[PDB]
């Protein structure tokens, strides 16, 4: 498809993504919120199994949302934790984000770049709780004239047809 | 083998004084007895008639721990079968939904029609020289399947009463949601599935008789959500009269409000749609039910729904200490596409694995189940004394046993029904015991 | 918690009408009774004499769920011991294979010789002033160990019959593989180990009496595999006569073919080697067995092998719903290195965790075991009526009870042997019941 | 079902001949009976008074499998409560340690004071029109809590004897560590927690009566450590006399040494501190205990400590085949900060998940537990005949039953106490049986 | 030891490996087959435990193959899935490949480069099935004059002595 | 706020870390010991849960060491394995180190660079044993005049409050 970016752009965008993940891991949600762009779209859907004939045709059983947010709803999700009355977040969860297989390419809109990565999110909470979420992820990133990067979109894929955790109180 | 005599069901629960022993939430023998009797003899939710519109359409679901397939027949009827090949017990379907003409076992190749008969057997003359009776080896069929205004229920036992008699008064509350407009209802956009590590009795009891927790558990969500101008305070703050119905293990609860208003969690467009179509709903049902756009309702054992956000929830037990939740979104058929999209967004935002409200509830249930692992922990009495002795029958036209919304009538009724079903051989004995209990409690 | 008396073994299986209740595949009390009796009293495969050629060589294996070590002695005999230190019960060996002069417990330091006696005890005079009898505290030894033409079997119980009498007629079929050429056989290149989530009865029954599934389960493999000129069509298409032997739980099955031909899954070099050495094999055994290069064979409880690809398979039960498979490749000793490499490549390609054929079988077994979790699922009868009433004894010189290859004689015999062993105290009662059953079925 | 009649405890263990059947390490009914009786009636370690200095300070710990919270009261007393809300059984605390004024249930909002009473109930007049008795619904309280020289123990049963009488002679050995200097002791720097897959009886018995294994299991650590040049040979080589105390399930063991010397694993600064402070310790206690800076001790069921490295270990059972270890480091209060840092470094280096010594012990226990899965493996007798018949009472002023350090007196005493507690209804019967056993063994 | 390639070659070869993994994850087996070279060798063996003396000497218990393929056998494995009668892969499995620790070195043969990486393969199938395969991997890659890369060899190491999955229907 | 290193330094330091991990995976402990610098500090601590008020203040329950080593103690740990009498590591375990999210920054001391990464350590031993350790890691690296790198410090973070393995016989 579109031509791959050069070495410098790949390096800078990879460092930006690593910095955002590190902000999420250290419980700094205001800086992470400062990272996002005003038109952020944060999306995740469900996974289904289909018949052989349907797969050959391309038809699938209907699906539904799990996350569908803009910046304001993310602000509300942050404030809910900041109040001190979220019993899912008391005590807070300990998470690690691992990112790999970074592919970056250009886009039709100037100063916007498309990114695809694979992720493993490890979540441990309270005593003797462990959960792994493995999947892929698509992003779009915008560069400003002052050499600063913003995140415009994020679409997440989870490989579990039946999710095996009681809740998802962590931002992917 | 498994005999109820060794167990002491009536010893564990004391309804009259309002005490519960936690051992009922963690006992494996109790779980096997439940699987044999409660899920064997009670009507269970299967699907919605909107999901199988045309002949040959099927849907895969569960009853207890048994996989079941629901298929629409050519003449217009509906049939449910067990997923098991009569030869070596291998499943014949795996897709979530679709259309088919026959089910084929992949292990050996036996083929069954949609009506369940065994049509094809590979190399039959060589394999069966004496002859095989294809009539005897059809698919296992659920004897009783019946639909109430578009919701399909099924029962394993023929001796059990019919769907209308099993429902009884709770039909009057379900009709409030199901009969708002002409054309009935339909499901919108897929099913959400996830797993929680708690006994199946916790969510059932909460959706039967728990409005007390919303004051403290969901304080943060109310504070944050409390955009377009709307009533910041929830409905319960300004409410005047409240009603709870607690009969036959079926529980329901709501508040009286002057105006038709949904809760603060819903989107503005949904509330506007509710307000605009008030005349038709009032004309079809009546003022009391038309003004109800909030509350909770449960149908024994495992059907739950809330009036405001339009969500259906089904709990499938997986062992004594796990459960699996399937969540559907349901809305009026006459609504346009934009309103249905608004409904889907609102329901998926408020309720789900990542909803604002579900997280705390699941956390509490899992913590309780984790605690119930010690000898001393599961031998200490728990209090169920809310609203004890104030039960009465209303005279304003609302059927059933009624009490204040901050009471545990429905929880005690559910536990009494559980103890009666678990400890009786025949349905008639259960009905006699239930009648005796009602006559006792009412006087 | 487990009682033999409350169990009703004869109730679960009905051999005469051909019905099976799936509860036998999932019951824990049945599993413990099996561990006590069936694996306690039956001959079990241990190793091959090629794996322990020189004195002091050992091999680690299993019997039931008990770890066992097989060691070659100084004078040429073979012994088997339980892996347990007599003081505190810690294992004394962990390597897969090797050569040693003594086994040392790492926890405290007790040392045992290869003959099993306790040779060393650290600080004995200070620790044991009264004195210790080293004769009493030797390694636990398997009382009965015996080798048939290079395959080593072992038995825990002295009262059980000898290896030759336990085998009986199935020895005539095993001799077809083991005695093709002068010099015996040997193993080539390591052992493959993996885990499947299914009861141990599924693969045993399939390798005893199942050729029916290969028509449908392995259709894709036949279609794909079917440049050197060879018969694309499988052997079963053009076979004239077929035989199945179903006696004492020992099962076997094959087709009659004009020419010595292996199946389509083997490599060309292997088939060429089989064709070139036909005269010696025919002279040593006879025309009937020499022309058999395809079939299935199973020895009760858990030894399986196929004639074409030269594979040995052993199943170790791990709980009521798991099993562990060990796979060996075996070939004639006189074969050159190139032919042995061809054998190894062919066997590892066709059968294994990544083989073309094993994947579908393991998938089917795991799906059935997953389904068997509901109360209604494991209370429905299953059909075993193939070839019922056509059993007869051949007069052409082939020993044993014989029926058509598309029949379930061997499966019913295996289930009858299972029910007899599980429900009898002495071997003599088992033998009497087996004789009565054979006299009944033959007439 | 768990009942004394169906089980045969006395059959499994034979103290007089010194035999043990491994089935006691893997039986679930035995585990439930243990949870009911042994942990229900025996004093269990809770905390140290240094961890809760000021009023309102709390600490979260376990008794058996039940979570418990220990809180310091305003008047100076100490109280322990069960972590369970009287309404719906939800926990009220989760932090490891801290200071608080009330415990609030997050599910509904009931609030409890530090003394355990129920102070707040949200919307009580509306929810409970008839009235609620707040006196009855207080927190479950441990009836017996008592501290010995700064170590807090608790008991669930009132009929059991007091702490001093329960300890008895082992108090004389614990006083050696606890009363070395004025001011008592205090804990230094946090708690280490980890999980091992073995029965609790393995570490309990080893820390009761096992010095034999240190010769072989820890050979590599001795060879490597010799941190710099020191006395290369461990204490056991130079030691002249050795003592083991094996009474009432309480075990202890040490060596006699001319000079006050710690083991080779400790740092030089710790040994220098011991040598410098030997005078005060000798003056306070006596020469015999003052010169003891090595050995092992155990208090029934699950308290362990070693004299040299100053470590406290508590084992919490988690099922029949798991255990969780909490490790504390304890030292004299008068020691300066540098010496305490040296103590922490030494203890964490030698003992812990990553210590030089703990790794091999945990490995051995896990291997034994893995082996104990076969029918034949857990039905073979194990030897307990070390030092049999040489028991005698010393006349040099050391209390209790005494034998050589390379003997299993304490292990047999622990198993006898286990069999007596598991098979008796009242404490008086247990005491009578223990007295009879002691009178027998002395003859 | 082995000379390390410069930045540009490292970047290009890493991108090639990521592209191949992405092709495998999206169920595009014909393009993945187009990626391989004619002399591809696809190998995996078993794992054993040996005595201390054997390890000191270097001897091991004998091992055996698990995979041993050329391009034609891989074509057969693809066609078997394409028929529609493979019940192991009906419904298909959902996989993710995560690649890390990429080391690239030159080789004696011109235009051939040696690669070593570590991999985690996550496989989820049907409902509530999850499996992780972690290990190392050795590759050889050939560059054409038109700046296109082909895979010449692949040798895979799995750290499980007793494999804990019922079958391996996924291409590593 | 310290400036990120350029492309060349990032490449070289990443390759050095990969080489060290590969040395650990192949059971070459003498070369790995040769890698470390004389003033190596090898550290790990415990993890605790605190009250909401404590987290707002910044206080937490007290913690304790798990590893605290210099080069000599690491030499002793190596020699203990080399003796042949360590029953924890007989037979040896099989481990894989996966490193990701590498961030490199400059330091005040000349020729010293600070590194932060995320790690997953997979350990499989005997038959049917598997363990994952996921966390973060901080390092300092010193460059010699001959373009050789040494490791000066290492501080490891483990996300488990109650460690779920019976022992830790592997060097992180
Ligand atoms: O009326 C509503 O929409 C929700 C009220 C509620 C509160 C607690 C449990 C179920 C429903
Ligand atoms: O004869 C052969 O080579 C194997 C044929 C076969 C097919 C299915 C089960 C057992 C044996
Ligand atoms: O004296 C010591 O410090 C340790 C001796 C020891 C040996 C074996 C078990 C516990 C304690
Ligand atoms: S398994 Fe269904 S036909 Fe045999
Ligand atoms: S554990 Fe074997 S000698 Fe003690
Ligand atoms: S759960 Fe504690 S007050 Fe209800
Ligand atoms: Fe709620
Ligand atoms: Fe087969
Ligand atoms: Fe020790």
């Amino acid at each position: 498809m579109s031509a791959q970016v050069s070495l410098e752009l790949h390096h800078r965008i990879s460092q930006f993504l690593f910095h955002e993940a590190s902000l999420l891991d250290d419980w700094k949600f205001r800086d992470w919120l400062a990272q996002l762009d005003e038109e952020i779209r944060y999306t995740m859907r469900t996974t289904v199994n289909a018949q052989t004939r349907d797969r050959r045709k391309g038809v699938q059983p209907p699906t539904t949302w799990i996350f569908n947010d803009t910046k304001d709803q993310l602000e509300r999700r942050i404030a809910r934790l900041e109040t001190g009355m979220a019993w899912a977040e008391e005590p807070p969860s300990r998470t690690r984000h691992l990112i790999s297989n970074c592919q970056i390419s250009e886009t039709d809109i100037p100063n916007v770049f498309a990114v695809r990565v694979n992720y493993l999110l490890y979540r441990a909470q309270k005593e003797r709780d462990e959960t792994f979420y493995v999947g892929t992820r698509f992003d779009k990133v915008r560069r400003l004239e002052d050499d600063n990067w913003r995140l415009l979109e994020r679409d997440i894929v989870l490989d579990q047809a039946v999710i095996t955790s009681h809740n998802l109180s962590v931002l992917f | 083998m498994t005999t109820p005599s060794d167990l002491n069901i009536y010893q564990l629960i004391d309804t009259q004084n309002g005490r519960v022993t936690p051992r009922i939430y963690t006992d494996p023998d109790i779980y096997q007895l439940e699987l044999e009797r409660i899920f064997g003899r009670c009507w269970l939710f299967l699907a919605h008639e909107s999901q199988i519109p045309k002949p040959g359409d099927f849907f895969n679901t569960y009853m207890g721990e048994d996989a079941v397939v629901v298929v629409r027949q050519k003449d217009g009827s509906i049939k449910a079968f067990l997923n098991q090949c009569r030869h070596r017990a291998m499943r014949v379907s795996y897709a979530d939904c679709g259309n088919t003409r026959a089910f084929t076992c992949p292990y050996h190749g036996w083929s069954y029609g949609i009506n369940g008969e065994l049509i094809d057997v590979p190399l039959e003359p060589r394999a069966y020289p004496q002859g095989l009776c294809k009539s005897h080896w059809g698919l296992n069929e659920v004897p009783c399947v019946e639909s109430y205004k578009g919701l399909i229920f099924g029962n394993w036992d023929t001796s059990a009463p019919g769907l209308r008699d099993y429902l009884g008064d709770i039909a009057w509350y379900l009709d409030g949601m199901l009969d708002r407009r002409e054309g009935g209802t339909e499901i919108v956009g897929g099913v959400q599935k996830w797993v929680i590590n708690c006994n199946w009795k916790f969510p059932a009891e909460q959706f039967a008789s728990d409005q007390y927790h919303a004051l403290f558990s969901h304080a943060s969500a109310v504070q944050v959500l409390g955009g377009d101008g709307q009533t910041a305070r929830p409905v319960w703050e300004t409410a005047k009269d409240a009603l709870q119905f607690g009969q036959d293990g079926h529980g329901s609860g709501f508040f009286f409000t002057e105006k038709p208003d949904a809760n603060v969690w819903v989107d503005g467009a949904v509330s506007s749609y509710y307000r605009e179509t008030y005349a038709e709903a009032e004309q079809r049902l009546g003022e009391v039910r038309a003004l109800r756009l909030a509350g909770h309702n449960n149908i024994f054992p495992t059907l739950s729904w809330l009036n405001g956000t339009a969500t259906l929830r089904v709990w499938h037990p997986r062992g004594p200490d796990q459960v699996e939740v399937w969540a559907f979104c349901i809305t009026d058929k006459a609504a346009s596409d934009e309103v249905k999209a608004a409904f889907e967004n609102s329901a998926t935002r408020a309720f789900g694995p990542a909803g604002f409200l579900e997280q705390d509830d699941s956390e509490n249930w899992c913590e309780i189940q984790k605690l119930l692992k010690g000898h001393r922990a599961r031998n200490s009495k728990l209090c169920l004394e809310m609203g004890l002795g104030q039960e009465k029958r209303r005279d304003d036209g609302i059927p059933g046993i009624t009490n204040y919304i901050f009471s545990e009538t429905a929880a005690r009724g559910m536990y009494q029904r559980w103890a009666d079903l678990l400890s009786s051989e025949s349905w008639q004995e259960v009905l006699d015991k239930t009648a005796a209990y009602q006559q006792e409690v009412m006087k």
